[PDB]
This record gives structure tokens, sequence and C-alpha cells, in this order.
């Protein structure tokens, strides 16, 4: 998920802005929930996730707000000693003590037959136990710092809808226990960034990327007052940008670094802010659209692929072309002409070059952990190690010389060109690769069926499942924004589709919004 | 536009806005309102965190409903929950439920018409809601972000690598994976912009 808020100094109306792009994915129907929401001193607009009883990206008559996730450290996993002679009793403050146990029925429709199985559940002190160890005598359990108060976060979630100032929202923010960052802009011209939840006081004995022992010398001592979770209030840079990336230089987030390093998505947000002066909220939808289809290894790696590749252009004549042809690519995979193709034929080229480094990189050390460390070596997020050691600065461990860096970059590059060379054709624009399409599915990140889905077929994008585009002027919130795919899931037992099941799609694929509606008047005649 | 004692006026895309003169109103009608959109999905992401899905798309989903089970609460753990937070608050979350369950009865009582094609096909009924399944709406989506097993995954990289290389080798390695901090990661506030 992504989010910007903009201040009145940054602001080419003086009015603060503020982005929202929230991504949880492209179901039919959709994840998210729009509605409008008056009654005496409380008129809201916007959406939430389905089934909350509040609005997360939109805006009150006072305030604008959005989220992104945090990737805070909210989970613990306890590594309990257990009894070797009862597998049942772990020790913990002294004494073996009891597992709580739980049997639960589950009923399974089969063939169409209804079936019953049973499975027993555990918990510690600590938490659910998730997962044994038999052979070590070790069982692991699981602490979230929000356990018991997710109905608090809701709360806090209403209580930040019905407020009307910074005071007022920052109360509501200490009050939430679960990691998101949170936004917020104003009609007089301020915005705020909150890195919220309830993050624990850990035992300063333990190295917090793997489990903590269970046996009661290394418990959590309460959570840290909410003045010190990472928060500002009208940063000096005059903006906030944000795409799941760090908070602030010494905000640690545990085991999930693998988030927040030098390589990071954030940069084209920050790129896009920093390559202007004012902005509005066009300049804020052609920073999204540069977000949503950048190849993001471009942005420090293809400079360092295009100075190894300068260093041998006068032997090789195919480096210099590739060289000409990544100078002048833009770093997207797009399809402006919308005509089935990626525009830039060297995109394709790129992709299969890193693939090549990548697996050069890292296959002979860490093959044998590949199953866990590809998707930290090549996270959607970055690339930091692999940049590090291509780059040829300090890391702990001498994964590569620079010498030995050098000749893979060479290597993937001469094993792209020639696959490419075979399949293609020596000139760039026969490499440009099809796009890639996605539908509005029937299965969300809750990983279950919700619905029946939509089959019509859209470009790929890195890109919010909506997006609001908010400037907060002194009469209203005004701006823009889509909510894919439609606003209504029903569709009649006969398989007649409600005339809103799709209809924000072709917006969403081609770049369209529809105006945010505020007053009434305006409401009356959307 | 169309009035309980709320004005609902749906928009050209469908989107309704509600005029209500208090909360307890106003909450209900959000509630009737996505569920009249939307009743199918809350149907089903309620079923999710409640880990009864295999009930309605069999087997393939027991392992899933199991995970849900193990890591989440009783309906009376949830219902202290709800006793914990301030008075108005509860009883607005209660008129949510009201509101959805208010479709509910409807539905099932013309089910022909206002019962959507899946629960037909797959021959069920929706539920009456509580507030409860309120708070299982929330925990279903919001944990997802908040849960991980990361720790787990890190101490199986870590020893691994030390069976094949060595304790000061794996270390190292591990320290570049998962970093302590990486002081250069792009953040999105400056440290002297902390309150
Ligand atoms: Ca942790
Ligand atoms: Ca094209």
């Amino acid at each position: 998920s992504n989010a910007m808020i903009i201040g009145a100094k940054k602001s080419k109306s003086a009015n603060a802005l503020l982005f929202s792009g929230p991504q949880v994915g492209f179901v039919a129907p959709g994840f998210l929930y729009e509605v409008g929401l008056h009654s005496p001193g409380f008129d809201m607009e916007g959406s939430g996730f389905i089934g909350y009883p509040f609005i997360m990206f939109g805006a009150n008559q006072h305030l604008a707000l959005t989220a992104t996730a945090g990737y805070g450290n909210v989970t613990d996993i306890f590594e309990e000693k257990l009894n070797p002679a009862n597998s049942t009793q772990y020790f913990y403050k002294g004494k073996w003590r009891n597992m709580e146990k739980r049997t639960e029925t589950f009923i399974v429709r089969g063939d169409g037959k209804s079936k019953k199985i049973e499975e027993t559940f555990f918990h510690t002190v600590h938490g659910p136990v998730i997962s044994l160890d038999a052979a070590a005598n070790v069982a692991y359990s699981k602490s979230w710092s929000f356990r018991g108060t997710e109905a608090k976060s809701i709360q806090a979630y209403m209580k930040a809808n019905w407020a009307k100032n910074v005071k007022e929202f920052q109360q509501a923010a200490s009050e939430f226990t679960m990691s998101l960052n949170w936004y917020y802009a104003d009609k007089k011209g301020n915005i705020a960034y909150y890195h919220v939840g309830k993050y624990p006081i850990r035992s300063n004995q333990i190295d917090d990327r793997f489990p903590t022992p269970g046996t009661g010398e290394y418990e959590w001592k309460g959570f840290q007052s909410f003045a010190k979770n990472p928060q500002a209030i009208n940063p000096k840079k005059g903006y906030v940008v944000n795409w799941n990336n760090k908070p602030s230089k010494y905000w640690r987030n545990g085991e999930y670094s693998i988030v927040w390093g030098k390589d990071n998505r954030v940069q084209q947000f920050i790129n896009g802010i920093e390559a202007r002066g004012k902005v509005d909220l066009k300049d804020l939808n052609e920073i999204n659209y540069t977000a949503s289809f950048a190849q993001l290894r471009t942005h420090y790696f293809k400079p360092l692929l295009i100075k190894t590749l300068e260093k041998y252009q006068s032997e090789n004549k195919e480096y210099a072309y590739l060289v000409e042809q990544l100078r002048k690519w833009n770093n997207l995979k797009e399809d402006k002409n919308h005509d089935g193709y990626y525009d830039a034929g060297v995109a394709a080229f790129f992709d299969e070059w890193w693939n090549n480094t990548h697996d050069k990189l890292f296959n002979d050390s860490l093959g044998i952990v590949s199953d866990l460390t590809r998707e930290i070596t090549d996270h959607r997020m970055g690339a930091t190690l692999a940049y590090k050691v291509l780059s040829g600065e300090p890391t702990n461990y001498q994964w590569k010389s620079a010498a030995a860096a050098e000749k893979i970059i060479l290597e993937s590059t001469d094993e792209a060109l020639a696959k490419l060379h075979k399949e293609k054709g020596e000139e760039a624009d026969k490499w440009r690769a099809p796009i890639k399409t996605m539908t509005f599915g029937a299965k969300s990140l809750i990983a279950i069926p919700h619905g029946y889905g939509s089959k019509t077929e859209i470009i790929e994008m890195n890109r919010g499942s909506e997006n609001h585009y908010i400037e907060m002027t002194p009469k209203q919130p005004e701006g823009f924004n889509v909510t894919p795919p439609g606003q209504i899931g029903f569709i009649h037992k006969d398989g007649t589709l409600s005339e809103h099941y799709e209809d924000q799609l072709s917006l969403y694929a081609n770049w369209k919004f529809k105006p945010f509606l505020f007053d009434k008047k305006d409401v009356k005649r959307a | 536009q169309k009035k309980e004692n709320v004005t609902i006026i749906r928009d050209s895309y469908g989107v309704p806005h509600l005029y209500a003169k208090n909360k307890k109103d106003l909450y209900k009608a959000y509630g009737y309102v996505m569920a009249q959109d939307r009743l199918f999905q809350l149907e089903m992401f309620r079923r999710g965190n409640e880990g009864t899905v295999s009930e309605i798309f069999g087997e393939e989903y027991v392992t899933k409903d199991e995970q849900s089970r193990r890591d989440g609460y009783s309906d009376q753990e949830i219902q202290t929950m709800l006793n914990g937070l301030d008075r108005e608050t509860k009883q607005l979350i209660e008129q949510f439920a009201e509101g959805i369950t208010a479709y509910v009865n409807e539905a099932v009582k013309a089910p022909d018409q206002k019962l959507s094609k899946e629960f037909h096909d797959y021959g069920f009924l929706p539920r009456k809601w509580k507030a409860t399944d309120v708070v299982r709406l929330y925990m279903v989506s919001m944990t997802y972000f908040m849960d991980n097993h990361q720790e787990l995954k890190n101490a199986e990289i870590l020893a691994r690598l030390e069976r094949v290389y060595g304790k000061e080798k794996a270390v190292k390695m591990f320290d570049d994976l998962v970093w302590k901090n990486d002081l250069e990661a792009p953040t999105s506030i400056q440290p002297d912009d902390q309150t």
C-alpha cells in the first residue's frame, strides 16, 4: 500500500493534499466498500475494508485520512521447553505448567455427504501453539501484542472517523493497537503521520530476529508509550510518502527487517515528489502511474548495469546498443498505445538480465536454503543485499569480489541477449513482451472464496486496489477516486448481474476517476 | 433516494449516501446497505474467521479453517472485548449488526429475489448477525497484515547455514540477509521530525 500527504507549502493551492492506495488485491466483489455517512456533526465519505463499520480512505468535514500496513513488530514466537515425559507440559517460571487444551469440530462438505473431523489445539501462557518440534522437545507459541484488543482497535478507528482536529485524531491513533501507518491532512493545512500500534517492551538479552525462549526470563514487560511510536506533525520536508517502508531511521521491526533496506520501492514516490516543485492532485496521479508501472530494480541496478557494459562497449557492439536502449528507457513497463505489448523492448532484456543476475549471485551459497532466502534476496520491495554485493558496498559476509560481481553482470547480459537474439531478433522493438493481465477474481488474501469473480482482463498494475485524491479546500474536501470493480456484489438467482458489479473497471484501467462527493447538493445529482 | 428514519441516496455508481438524525440510526443503515450489496461476501468472510468455510467449499479448506480456529477467539472472548469498549461504541457496533440482520431477514423471506446466486447454487442460507460477528469481520482481514512466522523461518535459515558453513560464517551471512538496522533505508520521516 502507498500513501502521500502534502502540506500547504508544497501544494500549489496551499491546501493540504492526501493520496490513498491500499494494496489488498483485486477481487469481485471488491475488498473495499464505499459509503457516505451523514449525521449531526459527522459527515464522511470514503471506503473501508468490507465489513468494517468505519471509513479508512476518505475524508470527514475536517480531515482526510488513509493508512498503509506498518510491518512493525507485533508478533513474537516463544520457544517453549517441553517436558520430555509429557509433551503437553512446558517449563515456565520455575515449574512445569500444563497447556490449555481445546477440541474443535469441523463439519466438512464432501459428493454432498457431510463429515465431522476433530482436531485438538493448545495454548500456553504466551498464546496458541503454532508448531511442534517434537524431536527437540520444543513447541512454538505465538504472542500478538494486540491479543484481545482488536475491538479497541475498531473503536480507535471509529474515533478517528469522529475526530475533528489533530488532537482528537492523535488520541484515536494512540488507542489503535495493531501495526499500521496512519496519515492525516486537514483544512488548516496540517499534515500528520503516525506509526500506530502497541509495541512491546522486550528483553534486552534476546535477538529479536529469532524466537524467544519461553521459560520466563525473557517476557515482555508491558508496552511502550505511544509517545515513543514514530510520528510527526508538519514535518519539515513538507510532505510524507510511504510504500510500506521504514518509519524513521532508528525504528526496528525484528525478524521482518527484510522489507526496510537501502533498495526500497518507496524510491518511486520519493523520486516523483523530489523531481517537482509545488504539486497538485494531477501531479500525485502521475507519481502513482510511475510507481504502478515501474520496473523497480531499475533505480539502483540499471545504472550498475550500464556502468559495467560501458567498460567493454569498444570491443562488443551489442553492449553499445544495449547501453543506448537502456539509457533512453524510462524504466516503466507500460502500454501507452494499448497494443498489448510493453512499450520498451529493452525492458524484456532487463527483466531477464535481473533474473539471471540474482541466480548467479546467490545459487552457489544460498541454493541449499533458497526455499527460504529467495523471498528475501528477490523481495518485491527491494533487493538490498544484491545491490550491496554488485555495487561493492560493505557487507558482513564477502559474497563476491568486485571482479566476480562484474563477471556476473556480463554473463547475465550475454545469456539474456543470446536468448532474445535466438527467439525474437536483434532489434529491441522485436523484444517487446506481451502485457501481463489480471482479473478481479473470487478469492482474496483471506484465502477463501467469497463470490464468483469477474473474467474481465486489465493490465497488471503495482497499484492500490482503490485510490483517493483529496484536496482539503477551505470549503470542504474535494477531489476524485476509483473503487473497482464496482459497488454492488449482488448476482440474482437467474444470473443477472447488478449494473454496478463492474462499472468502475474501465475507470481503473484507463486512469480515470469519479468525483469525490461531499456536499449533499452534489450527491443528489451524482 | 429512499427512506426507516434514514434517507439513503444511491448515486450513479450505486454508492449509498446515508442521512440520519443520530448515530444509532446511521450505523444500522450502514450495516443494512452493506448487506444489501455484499451479503454473500460478508457471510464468507465471517466463515473464514470462524473456520467454517469447509462446510460450504469442502476439504480443500480444512487446513485453513483449522488455522483460523487455532489462532482465533471464542464468541465469549469477543463479547468480553466488546464489553470493554465505551458503551456508545459497543451500541453502534450492535446497531451495525442489526442492520446486516435486517437484510438477512428480508432475504430469507424472499430468497428468490433477495438472496444472491451463490447462496442458491451452494445450497445454504445466511445466518443472523451479532456484534461479535462484526469483530470477526475486522479480524479476518486486519490480522493478515500483522501476523507472521518469519522468526521461525529465520531460525531455520541460520540453522541450515550453520550446519554446512559453521557458526561464524553463518552469522555473517544471516546478518546480511536479515539485518538489525539498515541505516540507509529510506524513511517516511526524519529523526528531528519526531514529536
Ligand atoms: Ca517478533
Ligand atoms: Ca504498447
